[PDB]
């Protein structure tokens, strides 16, 4: 068994975690664009949700900002 | 009043014509909005009417009700 950096032994698997058949469904995603009609309440709600561990709407919003804004 | 004036078309008296003129003047005042027709005496209730004044605008972003910034 391969020893982890923390010192806890484990088993090494060469196959990716995303290659599992059950995980294949969640791999395909539709990239929504929440930057259409932005509202300060909407942005605040997205940030609040990302604080608790959502991390999805914030990621899509950041992707939209990095392409819509030329200076950024 | 106006029906009685309509009936007395062959020869109208001075008072009947004066009353009809006063009635039509009151009706024009009501139409122009310068006076209220009133409400029925049995219970306080005014007749329903359409919106005389109406404006349209897009939703107000950046208003002080946002409280998000």
């Amino acid at each position: 068994r391969i020893l982890d950096i923390s010192g806890q032994p484990f088993d090494f698997d060469d196959e990716m975690q995303s290659r599992s058949d059950e995980l294949a469904m969640v791999m395909k995603r539709t990239q929504e664009h929440p930057s259409s009609g932005v509202t300060p309440n909407r942005a605040a709600q997205m940030l609040r949700d990302a604080e608790r561990g959502d991390l999805t709407a914030q990621a899509d919003l950041a992707f939209d900002m990095e392409e819509k804004d030329t200076h950024l | 009043v106006v029906a009685w004036f309509y009936l007395n078309e062959s020869q109208p008296t001075e008072q009947i014509t004066a009353t009809y003129r006063d009635t039509v003047r009151w009706l024009e005042q009501v139409r122009d909005g310068k006076t209220d027709p009133g409400v029925e005496s049995r219970t306080a209730a005014s007749p329903e009417g359409e919106d005389l004044v109406q404006v349209q605008s897009d939703p107000p972003v950046f208003s002080r009700k946002q409280k998000g910034f």
